[PDB]
């Protein structure tokens, strides 16, 4: 029950996941920040192309 | 003797007026967006910078 203990959280962190998922998309138009969660930035010298 | 090419003598003169002025114009002909979608006007200035950063 190790499975039904320590992964039902897991599947409501990633339900929880859908519910914000849902908020970042918002207007087409909408934030230069808002979309720098999903598509990454990094440190100096990490893009090579 | 039809066409007879004329000419005019005058100095030719690069002067040198107010400089510092000058330089710094062609800086505010490009702006830049703090936005995600741009104003179709800078987007054609971000995508003419996108060819050329790769060849050099």
């Amino acid at each position: 029950a190790e499975f039904l203990s320590l992964s039902k959280a897991r599947i409501e962190a990633y339900e929880k996941e859908l519910e914000k998922m849902k908020n970042i998309i918002p207007f087409d138009q909408m934030t230069i920040e808002d979309l720098n969660e999903v598509f990454p930035e990094t440190k100096l010298d990490k893009k090579k192309y | 003797n039809e066409n007879l090419f004329a000419s005019f003598i005058a100095p030719t003169m690069m002067g040198l007026p107010i400089v510092t002025l000058i330089i710094m114009f062609p800086s505010l002909l490009f702006p830049t967006p703090k936005r995600l979608i741009n104003n179709r006007t800078i987007s054609i200035q971000q995508w003419l910078i996108q060819l050329t950063s790769k060849q050099m």
